[PDB]
Parts: structure tokens; sequence; C-alpha cells
RNA sequence: AUGUGGAACGGGGUAUUGUAAGCAGCUGCUGAGAUUAAGCCUUUGUUCCCAAGAUUUG
RNA sequence: AAUGCCGCGGAGCUAUCAUCUGCCGGAUAACGGCUGAACGCCUCUAAGCCAGAAUCCGUGCCAGAAAGCGACGAUU
RNA sequence: GGAAGUCGGCAAAAUGGGAAUCGAUUCCCACUGUCCCUAUCUACUAUCUAGCGAAACCACAGCCUGGGGAACGGGCCAGGCAAAAUCAGCGGGGUGGCUUGUGGCAGCCAAGCGCGACGUUGCUGGCUCUUCCUAUCAUACCGAAGCAGAAUUCGGUAAGCGUUGGACCCACUAAUAGGGAGCUGGGUUCCUACUGAUGAAG
RNA sequence: AUCAGACACCAGAAAAGGUGUUAGUUCAUCUAGACAGCAGGACGGUGGCCAUGGAAGUCGGAAUCCGCUAAGGAGUGUGUAA
């Protein structure tokens, strides 16, 4: 569990999409953010310094895994072309014509099973399961529809808002095969998306979160380790 | 030029009213 | 910080390095720059430093001097006090404490005006009650009735002060 | 904020014609005069 | 009494008189200090006004909102055929200014510089700079005496060029005639640049390199006389004062806009100079259809950004920063990626016939 | 309770002369004998209007900034008790407000006359008996002015406190190793001197343990002093952190250390105090050690041995009462964390920046990272559109083959 | 401090097409229905010129009709689409069909959780809590 | 806390300084004529201006002293600096 | 004031509208027809016209 | 069919409803100093010197004396 | 966008209308160039031309600054200045060297010449407009202060540049500083100047 | 005189300020060595007594005496918790 933060902000799920296989990172800012990026992961998995159509919110714009990428429509083919150059061969990069631009948002996505905004459309559930290789469920979090943005989701454990009741808490962890814990990130924001970013080895949350806290995504996500 | 902000000149009423009023004084402290 | 956290500052890192020598220099200096102010400024801020250094020069002359030997519409323009009322007496004008001054006790008491006899400038204004220059206007003298002359002008001073009569 | 009429505006413009930030005119000069 | 509710001034008083400009050719009233350490260099060129269009290029700006991403500005596409060094003028330093001491012509004068000398070239006899030929030829030690005069005496040496105005798609036969200034080198290394260059042709591609910030010159367009409203942008016993607002001439006044860069620097003989490495398509500058109200742009051209004073087919001179100021803005490349030649003449679609020619049917004709 | 935000105050001749300057400044100066009536009353109202509210205002802004005795958490309004005699304030307070007042009095009373003004004199007298009223009332309060700024200042040098989080109160005789325990414990730079009675005033200092934030407050050992220590203790939820010196090395004896904790005994209750044998590397115990609640640690203060120890056992006590295979790399096992100091370190984009021009003026380059099978045409510009098409719509990687197969088709349709 | 309060970026210049006493559609899920404009921050002083706002503008919002304890503040609001065409840096004019905004804190977080209807992106860049909770972002 | 960086070009007669109080910036004089500067060994961060013209050393001392100035900041704590400490002569 | 001369029309390109009349059998001719410089571009197209009258100038 | 009504409508005009552009050299004021007397010490001042404000003066930009001027061309 | 204009839906658009209170008022909805913020289009006039062709007014006229005791004026004094002939616009021109920031009564001194200075003690009208001044609200730079930092207070040079939008109120703003020298509401019963345009002439 | 004077009882501000200058008037010491300057002494009863966390002349309350002298004040200021 690191603290960081792009530029002076404390959301960095915004502005940066962590996976298991690759780092995505915002482009045009300081590059600060990408120097403590790849002083943990530039000898483990590739930093690609990408935006997403002329636009830094690239985390919450595109939801990946350890196998493959999504991009919104309004992704350039500029851009397009240079996340696939960036990235290896052995991941995939798909395109998604979907209603709902804000991938990061209506999709939380890891190595194995993803739950998605409830009115998300068939062509694009089937896609992400094509692409995503894991198991999608519609359902909702806390009673809120943004998934991605309300929910953290890694190989060992996870996070939801403090709102959620114990059975919801119980039929979440049930439905995604993964510890499940309610908590809060940057000290009392819900938005546990926006503020944190995980893979399955590292932590990434906002400068302002709490001790406590980190503790607590630490015991979650097993990371003493 | 004058380099001043007021002039040294006096106007006809005001230089006048010097030897009014000086006199004056002069009636008053006797 | 703490309390006194500047001198322990102070007494753990020591004072700025010029500060003793700049402070002496700009006190010897300091002879030049009074005399400067004196000769460069104008305006207000020339008068009263002008009235200020006649103060604490008459004050350092005392001092040395207490040293020497130790070691050896019709309406009324004036305030008035409370047909016949054909003018105007606005009660804003109108007043009915005035400051008397005892002339043997030295005491000024701030006292109500029980009434005005006769007012020199006009007997006139005595019936309307104006207060003026030597007026005079009697008062109780209880807690000290007893007749006084107004000391100064009611409608330019604005405050009734007047000598006792005793 | 300061404006253009500042002599610390200046100065540091100044500062920046010494350095090599103008030498990429010198040196651009210096192609079209060879040529 | 003061005024209630005030306001900045409603006009700028460092731009009256707002009269006609007594030239149609923009002047150059500054020209780039001299030194001595760089040996010779022009400092200005003469163009004409073709139009104006819009571009797309990748915006490599460090720090920017819009740091590599694709931005689309405006450009202005001024033709600039090679100009044609006639004459040098020189000029001595006194007490009460510059003043040009000699003038010094070529021997071969061309019609269009020769042009510029009459209000009327048909009716003439055509006898002017006769007899200067005749002398050029007789005897050069003459001229040598003048171009040592300036050597010797002069401090500022100026090449007068004149514009091939006949290559350019103008109706106007007259060539423009006006002086660069040769910074740089000494006042010998000056003239003897300018002798080695009388009769021949300086181009842009020699004045300008495409990535440098110029000032360009020239007289507005015309609006005639106009009232307060939109000359000046208007909503005590005295007489009125120069300050308040007045009706009367609005436009064609000379004007100066500082910091224009040059985009691209393009080959008239060259049939690339409209595509880009992003775009390839085999193309012209001049648009579908032709510029409307100039034509067909076929010598070389200098695009730069923004838009540059006065209307198509006018001169304009495009003068060296007479102060260096290293912008970040005006030291970064340029690297184009799409240039528009659609029909401008209304609203255009296509971008040459033959790419238009595969999304429309076969025509009847 | 941050006290640092209170305006400084001005001695008495400087306030009279900012408020008389301002209003010099401010508001119109030139009036001729010969203007209306109305335009001289005006004139002047306004000045006397003008002053009346440059006073006040400043008035207000000590009588709002201070802070108000009652209304505050009693350890602070206790703890201004001992240093400034809360009624000496409180009269210090009034004082001010009263003048307030008769400033506002004056001023209403002497415009009122001067709607009656007849003569450009006589406006000016009113004007002039009005502020020299206005300045007699202010010259009254000098001893009240002064004070406040005295009490001002020594306000702005006190710590902020917060009762409401976790805290753990250090007291017992001075000089006796609390101040020690109190440094090695917490970042606050505490001075140790010889002199007795070093920490004249009590110093808060915080320290982070068991995933929270303790504000351990030292008070003055055991007078003034005495009384601020003791009422620092009397109102927060804390325990005691009594330092007798085992060794009595301290100078204070132990008997007498042991009776002074059982006479404030009566004060400590409700709290979980320490024992602690201060100055152990430098009977009477017995009935201390009866009570408990008091923790007999060790504290080594010549060594500092048992701090750490002694700090640990008192928060502990204090917050008593109080298929999913992780692939990850191999690299990672391996990974040598970045860490600027050694040598072995990589290189980060953050030091090629300050290398090549900082911020704003680097441009990095974004293709120089690509996989691609070279690093020359690492600078290359792809074709994107050509005659209308996008390239990008054709890049195939077997794209030479649809090629082909198609030459062959179109030799069939010409034949 | 509300003026840029929070804005991780800066914006550039936008046609502005929502002066004030403008009313316009609520985006959010909070409650509220529909937002009256009684001023705009970052406003400065030119004689007569009607305070407007434009994407990405955070403007001073009085809930017109709505959930009453939503009301009786005059709550700052983020206005995310504009109805008047606008110029995009990179050339296309866009302009949404309605103009929206949403009921934000002045920090920068608003008090909804999601988001109906398209997003300008100018409004998801200055603000990556509303960037963070749009649903469609355009 | 920040070292002052202090780098002498030309002999000595232009002085630049970085890092005072963490400056990013890089404060040039140079010395008036006759004045060379130098770095003494024998007591470390010791500036030594010799020279012929009292007025041109004294003159350089004050530009030093007058450009490393504290701006805004409280003087009565911090205290950094240059400073003239010892005035005399080469023999 | 006999020229890479000018002008009037004509063609082509480019644009605006929207698929004409008629021939017919909505469909085909027919993204046709109409307009296109009056302050659009071009012209091996045809036709036509100019090496003239007056005034002031050392 | 007094521009019968409606849609689109080039060109022109125009919109902080669109786009572009807006710069550096001296002299000082408050003030900080150097040397240094007056006054065998001291001292920013008296003789001199240094640094120093969006300030003043220029550069740049606009106009061009229609009674300011220079160079060049032809010259019935 | 939708009365944010104005004292105010004056005038247009909705076709004028729905509910309340006493035709008026208010409210909500609706509409719109009143407004942000002006832009464009047409006709007439103005422009020039051919013909015809007045009147009011007229001591003489026509530049400004300071002074001319006043009434300062155009004639007078001292200065800036000053070059024919004209054209189209727009309307400008037909009473102290005062004053300012520090109140009134009494006593004690007492530098000094019966007063006696400072002190010291006793008591209750708004809508738009050109320019100037600094007596500076903000911006620039400085000094002082318990000024740790941030934020701030006071004071100095400083008028270069800004000092808003709405019904004292509430927002924005870095700030909403103070003054000098075409128009409307409630309240009492020719020439000259300015601006553009030509223009004879060494 | 970095906003001089030509002024005209210099009468309104006017009472006065100035390390600007030139003249005077009245008292002071001075080759028994003047002022200043550098060298030094500037003490010991005594840290006098109340006053106090800590006050030794110098936070604070009356003086403020004495041995020595050529002189060292129960102390002119800075400073020290002392």
């Amino acid at each position: 569990a690191l603290r960081a933060q792009f530029e002076n902000s404390n959301e960095i799920g915004v502005f940066s999409n962590l996976t298991n296989s690759y780092a995505l990172v915002a482009l045009g800012g300081s590059e600060n953010f990408y120097s403590v990026f790849e002083a943990e992961l530039g000898d483990v998995v590739p930093v690609v310094h990408t935006t997403i159509g002329g636009t830094r919110i690239i985390g919450r714009l595109t939801c990946g895994n350890r196998k493959g990428l999504l991009v919104p429509s309004s992704t350039t083919d500029n851009e397009l072309q240079h996340l696939r150059n960036s990235l290896p061969d052995p991941v995939k990069i798909q395109r998604v014509d979907e209603r709902l631009s804000a991938l990061g948002n209506i999709v939380a996505c890891n190595d194995y099973v993803a739950l998605v905004h409830p009115d998300i459309e068939r062509e694009t559930e089937e896609i992400i399961a094509d692409v995503l290789d894991v198991e999608v469920f519609r359902q909702t979090v806390a009673g809120n529809v943004l998934t991605g943005s309300y929910c953290a989701l890694s190989n060992q454990g996870a996070l939801v808002h403090p709102r959620t009741s114990i059975q919801e808490q119980d039929e979440l962890s049930s439905l995604l095969q993964v510890p499940l814990v309610a908590g809060t990130i940057n000290r009392g924001s819900d938005v546990i998306g926006a503020g944190l970013v995980v893979n399955d080895w590292c932590a990434f949350a906002g400068l302002d979160t709490t001790a406590t806290e980190l503790a607590v995504c630490e015991s979650i996500f097993k990371l003493q380790d | 030029v004058s380099l001043k902000k007021k002039s040294k000149r006096r106007t006809t009423r005001l230089r006048s009213r010097i030897e009014k009023k000086a006199a004056e004084s002069k009636r008053k402290q006797k | 910080p703490q309390n006194e956290y500047i001198e322990e500052s102070i007494r753990k890192h020591g004072r700025r390095f010029d500060h003793e020598e700049r402070k002496r220099k700009k006190a010897a200096r300091e002879a030049h720059d009074a005399s400067l102010y004196a000769q460069k400024t104008r305006g207000i801020k020339a008068k009263l430093y002008q009235e200020k250094r006649r103060k604490e020069k008459i004050q350092m002359k005392k001092t040395i001097k207490q040293h020497e030997e130790r070691n050896a519409k019709r309406m009324i323009t004036k305030a008035t006090f409370v047909k016949y009322e054909r003018f105007i007496r606005p009660m804003a004008l109108r007043q009915k404490k005035a400051n008397v001054t005892h002339k043997e006790l030295g005491v000024t008491m701030q006292l109500p005006i029980i009434g005005v006899k006769k007012n020199p400038q006009s007997p006139t204004y005595t019936q309307l009650g104006v207060l003026t220059k030597g007026t005079v206007i009697e008062v109780n003298v209880s807690e000290l009735g007893k007749y006084a002359q107004i000391t100064n002008n009611p409608e330019l001073d604005g405050c009734v002060n007047a000598l006792l009569l005793t | 904020t300061s404006g253009p009429r500042d002599n610390n505006r200046n100065k540091w413009a100044k500062k920046h014609l010494k350095k090599g930030k103008r030498a990429k005119n010198s040196n651009f000069s210096k192609f079209l005069k060879k040529k | 009494s003061h005024c209630k509710f005030e306001q900045p001034r409603h006009g700028s008083l460092g731009f009256l008189p707002r009269k006609r400009a007594s030239r149609q050719r923009g002047k150059v009233k500054a020209f780039p200090k001299d030194d001595a350490s760089k040996p010779v260099h022009l400092t200005a060129f003469l163009g004409y006004k073709a139009g104006m269009t819009h571009i797309v290029r990748d915006l490599d700006r460090p720090g920017s909102k819009m740091h590599k991403r694709e931005i689309l500005e405006a450009v202005t596409v001024i033709e600039t055929p090679p100009m044609v060094v006639v004459g040098v003028v020189g000029y001595v330093e006194t007490p009460r200014g510059l003043r040009s001491l000699t003038t010094v012509w070529a021997e071969h004068l061309s019609e269009e510089v020769k042009r510029r000398f009459y209000k009327n070239w048909f009716k003439s006899k055509k006898k002017a700079f006769t007899k200067y030929a005749k002398k050029y030829a007789e005897s050069t030690q003459s001229i040598n005496r003048e171009l040592e005069r300036i050597k010797k005496y002069c401090s500022v040496v100026r090449v007068l060029a004149h514009t091939q105005i006949r290559k350019t798609p103008l109706a106007q036969k007259k060539a423009h005639l006006m002086e660069i200034q040769v910074n740089g080198g000494s006042v010998a290394d000056k003239v003897e640049w300018a002798r080695e260059h009388f009769e021949k042709t300086v181009d842009i591609k020699s004045t300008f390199e495409q990535n440098e910030m110029i000032d360009v010159i020239g007289v507005t367009r015309g609006k005639g006389n106009e009232g307060t409203t939109a000359r000046w942008g208007t909503k005590h016993p005295a007489n009125v004062q120069w300050t308040v607002a007045r009706a009367g001439n609005a436009g064609y006044m000379h004007r100066t806009q500082l910091n224009s860069k040059i985009y691209r620097i393009g080959a008239g003989d060259d049939a690339k100079n409209a595509s880009t490495d992003f775009d390839a398509t085999e193309k012209r500058i001049t648009p579908m259809g032709g510029f409307v109200r100039y034509g067909v742009v076929e010598n070389d051209f200098v695009m730069l950004n923004g838009a540059t004073p006065g209307p198509v087919k006018r001169v304009l001179t495009l003068r060296k920063s007479l102060l260096t100021h290293t912008s970040r803005k005006a030291l970064e490349p340029v690297s184009l990626k799409w240039i528009d030649t659609a029909s401008k003449f209304g609203h255009g679609r296509f971008q040459t016939p033959a790419e238009a020619k595969q999304f429309l049917g076969t025509l009847k004709k | 309770a941050v006290f640092k935000n209170i305006t400084p105050i001005p001695d008495v001749n400087t306030f009279l002369d900012v408020v008389l300057s301002r209003t010099q400044r401010k508001t119109p100066t030139v009036i001729r004998s010969g203007f209306k009536i109305s335009r001289i009353r005006g004139f002047y109202g306004r000045k006397v209007k003008f002053t009346q509210d440059t006073i006040t205002e400043k008035l207000d802004s000590i009588l709002q900034e201070f802070p108000k005795l009652n209304d505050i958490h009693p350890f602070h309004a206790d703890l201004l008790n001992i240093l400034y005699d809360r009624d000496h304030l409180k009269i210090a307070l009034s004082q001010l407000s009263t003048a307030k007042h008769l400033v506002e009095n004056v001023a209403r009373d002497y415009i009122r006359l001067l709607k009656y003004g007849d003569s450009l004199y006589r406006c000016k007298q009113l004007k002039r008996a009005a502020l020299g009223r206005m300045a007699t009332i202010i010259k009254r309060q000098k001893s009240s002015l002064e004070f406040l700024e005295q009490v001002r200042q020594h306000l702005s040098r006190l710590p902020a406190i917060d009762p409401n989080t976790r805290t753990l109160l250090v007291c017992g005789y001075p000089n006796v190793g609390k101040s020690s325990f109190m440094n090695k414990v917490t970042r606050a730079q505490v001075d140790v001197q010889p002199y007795a009675f070093t920490t004249k005033s009590l110093f808060v200092g915080h320290f982070d343990y068991k995933y929270l934030r303790w504000q351990v407050i030292d008070t003055p050992g055991i007078n003034t002093i005495e009384m601020q220590s003791i009422t620092a203790m009397a109102h927060l939820r804390s325990a005691v952190l009594y330092f007798m010196d085992l060794s009595e090395m301290c100078g204070y004896s132990v008997a007498a250390q042991v009776k002074l904790y059982h006479s404030i005994k009566p004060l400590f209750a409700n709290k979980v105090t320490i024992l602690v044998l201060n100055k152990i590397d430098a009977e009477l115990l017995q009935t201390i050690i009866d009570d408990g609640n008091v923790k007999v640690v060790q504290t080594s203060c010549v060594q500092d041995i048992g701090v750490m120890d002694v700090r640990t056992t008192a928060c502990e006590a204090l917050l008593a009462a109080r298929a999913r295979p992780a692939c990850i790399p191999d690299s990672v096992k391996t990974r040598r964390a970045y860490d600027a100091n050694d040598p072995n370190r990589r290189i980060l984009a953050r030091d090629i920046e300050a290398a090549n021009g900082g911020a704003g003026v680097y441009n990095v380059e974004l293709r120089d990272k690509y996989i691609l099978q070279d690093p020359s045409w690492k600078y290359d510009r792809m074709p994107e559109l050509l005659d209308g098409k996008n390239v990008a719509d054709f890049v195939d990687p077997e794209i030479e083959a649809k090629l082909l197969a198609l030459d062959e088709e179109e030799e069939r349709l010409e034949r | 401090s509300r003026g840029r309060g929070a804005a991780s970026g800066t914006k550039y210049r936008m046609t502005l097409g929502l002066p004030v006493q403008a009313i316009m559609n609520c985006a959010d899920n909070s409650g509220a229905k529909n937002l009256y404009i009684v001023s705009v921050f970052g406003t400065g002083a030119r004689l007569n010129r009607l305070p407007a706002a434009s994407c990405g503008d955070m403007v001073l919002a009085t809930v017109k009709k709505g959930k009453p304890d939503l009301r009786k503040k005059i709550m700052p609001a983020i206005v995310v689409r504009q109805r008047k065409a606008w110029r995009r840096k990179d050339g296309v004019y866009l302009y949404f069909e309605d103009n929206a905004g949403v009921i934000v804190n002045p920090k920068g977080e608003m008090k909804g959780s999601a988001i109906t209807g398209p997003v300008a992106k100018e409004c998801a860049d200055l603000w990556p809590r509303i960037a963070s909770n749009a649903g469609t972002v355009v | 806390h920040f070292p002052i960086n202090i780098n002498l070009t030309e002999n000595g007669t232009v002085v630049e300084i970085r890092n005072f109080l963490g400056e990013r910036i890089t404060r040039v004089i140079k010395c008036l004529p006759g004045v060379t500067v130098s770095i003494s060994s024998a007591v470390k961060d010791e500036i030594i201006l010799e020279g012929n013209s009292l007025e041109n050393v004294s003159q350089s001392a004050a530009n030093i002293k007058q450009i490393c100035n504290v701006r805004n900041k409280d003087i009565r704590k911090f205290l950094d600096g240059i400073y003239v400490s010892e005035r005399g002569n080469i023999e």
C-alpha cells in the first residue's frame, strides 16, 4: 500500500488504471505520477503514458484486467494505435460501441469475475466476456449503479461502501468469490474506485488516505508478504 | 520653468487684501 | 509551536549573524535620520512630527530639570431647554442635562436643568429656554437648587458646560 | 502580477537571451546565411 | 463632479489618427539591430495574401493542457515568388538621422520594376534608366566608385528588390519595389553580397526557414467612413477634445501583427506541398476550385498562423523579429498532419477532384 | 483552539492616528463658505459618521476575535483563569464594548445637532467637538488595550490543545525525567536544562502508535505553573504518567515524590497512572504500589532504556481504558525498492526531466517506449489518411496475401 | 478556494451560453429537478456584461423545483451540458441538446451518485469527481 | 537546512550561487575590477574576496550580501544568508 | 499606343438548389435541370476593339 | 401577385456566438548598503558609488512638418 | 439565455392566459433583441449632378493657458503658437492663499515674558459619458509587529493599470477607494472646436 | 533649496521642528596636558533589606551606608531563568 497524488489531487483512480499485466498513467501533466508508478512496477509490467480521446480520466474511461483492455467509442484511432504499440502482444485491445462510455465506471473487473452496471447492453456484455474472459454479473453496489467507481477489485480482496448492509456484504462476496470489506478511502470519500487502484500484489491510494484506511486495504489485500 | 505647485505671483485682489487686513491686525493689537 | 518558541530557537541556534552590528549602525545613523525626516517631510506627517518633537523636547528639558534640583421656516437656531411658541424649537437641539462645575469644590457634576432665569443676549430667548453664553440657569443642588452661568456656547460646543454661581 | 515593464521580467528575459535559448536562432540564421 | 460608473477607454490612443494610410505597401518602420559578429543575411520579404485555410497539427507543447493532441488552426497562405535584387542604397549615420548617401542600380532592369516609375506605361517612351544603362556599359569604374563610397562612408546597407508580380496570378503589372536592409557583417561584406546578388533572384527559401517568428506588416481592409458605433466601440462647458470618440474613417490603416509563425514554406515547382507525412494524397496548396478572388498558387508560398492584415491579393511585408523572444511557442517545432484544400467558395466537401470521383457516381459528363 | 488568529492591538496613540488618518484620506477635504448649507452639513456629517464607523469596526474586531471564556472548553477556560484572571479579562473586554456604545452615542448626538448648522464654522466645531470626544473616549482605555495586547501575545504562544482526542498527561517532580520521556516519545523538542521548572508552561506533543495519534501533554513539575499543571489534568480524558526518581538523581527524594503523588491522587483519579522508576541507570513506594493502577516500569534515564517500553505500555493501558492464482512476476520477488541514495537504483523519468530542462521544458517522447522490432523507426510518422481512406482500416499482417489473391482475380476479369 | 477549487487542470476558453437567470436541468440522482442560476464564479469587472457560464464552470444555483431539504442552500453547481454550440480546441463544434448541471459542494464532490445523460469531457476533466461518477462521458 | 552551492568562473570574477533556501534559481554576480574570489579550505564554507581597491572589494561584499537576501520570511528565526565575518589586509 | 494587350460572349472547374420541361415506361433518361459573378478560378475557343482627342508642364 | 407564404441559400458583412496577435534599455522614489569626513570615534551623504517600484524617459507601435529633408530616374 | 433592461414587460411575441388579493396588484407557467450584444437585409433621406432657389441672424469678428481688482472677455498684458482654398460629419463653445486630525470647564505646575506653552489631574437621485487630483481599495516594491509557516495588521514610494453583476441588503471579484472640472423620475396643492477627406505652392 | 528667491507692514496657516550655514551674547574646563581617541582600572563588606519558581545594580518596593582613593553610583544601558 502506497500513497500517491496525481498533480495535487487525491483521486488517482480517476487519472490512472492499474491491472496485473500493465499500468496506464495520464499524459501531459506531471510525470511525477509516472515516476512513482515506474518506481514500483517498472521492472514488473509495462507502464503506458496514454490518453483516451485527448483526455486524462483514462482510469475511469477504460476498464481492463491482466488479459484484455477496453476503450470507449470516443477513443481516437491514433491513441488506439499508440496503446497497441505500447502494450505487449499477449494483451488484446478492444473498442466498445457502448452508450455508457465510462467503462471504468460501469465495469469493475478482476482477472476472473466482473460485476457490471445493471443496464449494460447485451452486445457490450458479450464482448466483455469474449475479451476479458471473465464471468459477467449485473448487480448494483449499495443500491448504486456505478460499480467500477464505487468498488475496487483485486484477485485476493475488494472494497465497497460503508453504507452497504451485512447481508449485501455477504451476497456480494458470495457472487464474487473473493473477500470483501466495507470501507472508505481518502479520509471518508465513498468513491473507492476513484481513490484506489490495486493489482494482485501492490496497492496505490491517495496521499490523504488515513493510516487506518491503509491498514484496512493492506489487511484485505494481504500485501505484507 | 516655475517648478512649483503654487504660483509665486499673486492676484490684485489678494495683494490688496493684505494691506486691507494687515492694517486691521495692527489696529487689533493696539 | 509552544509558548516562547522563538527564544527557544534563539537559545538553540543563536540570533541573526549581523543583528548586533546592523542595529549599532542604525542607532548611530538615527541622529542623521531624524534631521533628514524633519527637513524632507511635508504635510500632516510633518505637522504631527513637529508637535511630537515639541512635546518630547519640552519633556526632556523638564526631566533634566528634575534631575538637577534632586542632585542639588420660523425656527430657533440656538439650543433650547424645556401663539407663544410661534417659532420651532427642535427636540434635537433641546437639552435637559448640563455639566455644572462647582467653583470652590472644583468638581463637575452632570445634573438636570431645573429651569432658566434669563438670557443676557436676549430675554426673549429666556421664555423659549434657549441656553446661550452667559445665560443664567438654576439646577438642583441636593446631591451637591442653585443658580449658575453658562461658561460656553451650547450651539457650538453641544455640551452645556456651566460654572456654578457659588 | 508583475507586468512586462517589470525590471525583473526584463532581467530574466535577458538571462534567457544570454544562454542557448537564443543559440537556436544563431545556427538557424547561419543555415540560411550559408545556403 | 466625478464620474459615477467608470469603464476603460473605448479606443486605443496609440493607434490614432484613424486616417487612411498614405501607402498601399506595408512599410518597415524598424529593421532588426545589426551585428558584425554575424556576417551577411537579409531581414525581410514581400508577398501577396492569396487566401487562408485551416490545418491539423500535432501539438508538442510541454506542460500544456493539450500536450500531444491533434489541434486545428487557421492558417494564412501568402504566395512569395522570388524577388530580383536591382539596387543597393547606402545610409550614413548623421546627428540628424540616417541619410541616404547614394544609390547604385543594376544594369538590366525588367519591365516589371520599370512599370513602377510610371503611372501609364504605354504612353511613355520608356526612357527611364536608358542613360544609366549606357554609362554602365561604357565605364564600370564609375559604378565602382559609388560602391567604394558606400563601403567607405555608409553605415547601413540596403538592397532595392522588386517582386516578380508577373509570376503571381494578379491582374496588376507593376512590380512592388522596396528596400531590405542587409544585416550582418562589415559594410564591405554587405556591398559585395549586394554586387554578386545583382540581377539574381532571392527566394523565401533563403530568407525564412519554416519555424522562425516573424512580424507581418500591411495595410488593413477598408470599411469606409463609419460612425462612432463601429469605429470606436461606443455603446462642464468646454470644447471637444481629441480623446472624445468621433465618427470618421474605419479601415485602411497601416498595422503590424507581431509573432507570426511559419508553419510551412512550400515550393511551387513541387507537387507535394499540400501533402504531409500523415496524409500522402498528392495535392497542391491551392484549394479545390482555386482560391476565392485570387487564383491558383503556382510559386513558393508561406503558411502563417492566425490571420494577417488586409484582404486577399494585397501585398504584405514579412520581416524578421526585431527582438529575440524565446517563448516555447516561438521555439517549438511544427509537424503538420493535414491541410484543408476543399472549396472555400461555398461549403466545400472534397479535397481534390480525384478523391471526389470515387465517392460520386459516374457523372454523365 | 488556535488562538493565533487575533489581530494585533495598537496602543492608544497609533489607534487614534490610524483612525484619524483614515478619516482624512478617505473622505473629501475641501469646502468653501459659499456652498449651500446642506452641502456643508453633509460634508462634516460624513466625517463624524466615517470616524464613528472606523472606530466601531476596529473595536468589534477585537470583541469578536477574543475567545468567549464561557463558551469554550473548561480545560482552556480554567487555563485562561490561572494565566489571565477571567475577571480582569472580562472587565477589559466589557470596557471596550461600553466604549463602542459610547462612540456610537456621541456620533449620533453630533450628527443630530449638525442638521441645524447655520455657518461653515458652527459645523466645523461640532466636528471638532465630535472627534475630540470620540478620541477622549478611546484614550481612557489605555490600560485595557495594553492589557489585551499582552494577553494576545502570550495567547499566540500557547499550544493548540484538543482534549477530544486521546491524550496522556505527563506530570511529576520537576526535571524528574518526564521531559526526557516526552522528548523520546513525541517529536516535540522540549528543552532540558539543569534549571528547575524549565517547562514554565504546558507542552503538547503528538505521537503515532497503534494506528492512532495520541496527544501527550507535559505539565509543569511539582505557584502559577503548578496551578496550570493541576488544571491541565483537572478536565482531560487521559492517563497520568508520573515519573518518580528511583535513584534520586533528579534531586527530588523518592519518598517526597511518593507523598506528592499520594496527595495529588485525588485529581489523578479515574486514570491509569504509571510508577515510572526514572533515572534507573543513574517502604514508601509500597503504599503507591498498593493502588495497583500505577505501572511500575523502570526508566533508565541515563541510559535511555525502557522509555519505549513504558510508552507502549501506557498507550496499551489508555486504549484498554478507552481459481485466483496471483501470478506475481519473478522480478517482483527480487525487485530493489527505488531509493535515491543507492547507486544500484535505476533511473526514472523524473530524473531524466531535471537533467533535460525540468518541468515545462522537457518533451517526454511518448514513442520512446514502443514495443517494436526496431529502436530507429521509433520516431517515424505513420500515414493516417490516403486518398479519402484511412490507412488504419487496412493494417493487416497478412494484407499481402489478400492482394495476391486479388491479383489473380483481376487478371481473370481482363481476360 | 471555490474559484478554481480542486480543478486539477486549466480550462480552455469556451463559448458562453448560460448567463444568469438561466433555468436548467439537474443531472444527478440527488433528487433535485430544476436549477436557477444566481451567479457564476470567476467573473471580473465588465460593465453591463451579464455573468455567464459554460460546460465545466461552477455556478451558484437555487433548486427551483426539487426536494425541500435539497433547497435553502445557494449551492455550487457544475454546468455539465450546454445547448449553445462551442468550439473544441481540436476543431470540432459541439452542442448538447439540453443545458444540464449537477449540485456540488464548494470543494468539488457532488451530493449525487450517478449522472443521467451525456457529460462533456471538459466538465469531466476540471472535475475528476464528476468524471468518477459519470456514466457516459462525451 | 539547504546547503548553499557556490561556483567560481573566470578566475573568481563571477560567482554563481544556488540552493539558497532551496532555490532553483541561479544568482550570478560579476565582481568589480581588481577583485578575485576564492574558497578557503582552512574553514569550511568560507568565501574570501581579495583585492587592492577597498571600495571594489567591499562593494563586492555588499553585492553578495544584498543579492543573497531573505524575502518575506521572519528574520528573527530565518538566519540563512551570507555575511561578512572578518575584514583585514593580506599582510 | 499591337501586346505571354484588353473587352463581350462560349466551354470547363467550383459552388447553390434538389432530380426539371419533355420523352416516356413512382421509375428511366435524371445527383438531373436552373443559376454561377455581378467584389469565384481557368481559357491554343470565337467575335470585337486599341499604335486617339483635349489640357498643364524648363 | 406593393419582397404573396415557407425551406435551403453561395458571396459579402459579421459575432470574447468565430480565429489570431499584444516588447525591452536607461534614470530614479520609498528603502538596503560601500567608502568616507564633518566631529582624531561613529555615520548610507556632505564629495562620490552600488543595488532598488506596475514609477519617469526612451525602444517598439501609429501619424509624417501638407512652409523639414536626402538619394535615384528621365527630362520636351 | 429569457425581463437579468428600465422607476416598469414602454414596444413587440406567445392568441396575450391560469390561479389568488383589493379594473388594479401579486404569484406560477408561457413568449419574445427590453437586455447580455449587437450583427445583417430593404426603401426613403442625407451624397453628387442639371434646373430653380430662400429665411432667421448680422457693431466687428473669430485658437488656448495664466493675469487683467469686478464681469472675466474676443479685443488689453505675458506666453504656447501661427501658411492659401476647401468637402462631408458631429454639436462642445453663444466672490477669504478659505479649506483638512485631534471637544468644553477648573486646578497643579512653570521654559520664560498678572499671564504663561506642552503636559498632569478632576465629569455628561439615477441612466450612460471625456479627462484630471491622491487624500492608494486592489496590483508592484519596501519597513515595522508573537511576523514560526500560511493568512494578516499598520506605515512609506507609487495614480502605470483596474475599481462589477442584482432586489443598505447578497453574491462575484485581486478590489468592488475617495473627489474636481446628452436624459428622466418621484417630491410640496454662422464662426471656432473635435473627427475624418482633398488641396495650389517654392 | 530632488518642487529656492525676486513678496508687497512676510499679515492666514505662525506654535514651532532641522547633525544646514554665517555671525554674535552668557557661562564652562585647558602644556597642574583641554575634548576626543585608543590601553587599563571601573573594587571589595554585598547576593544590603523586603520582594521569588528563577532577580546577584539593571521583572519588581524606600533609600542607597560604608575600608580605599585618583575613582569604582545598593548602579547608565544591553544581556542572563538565575
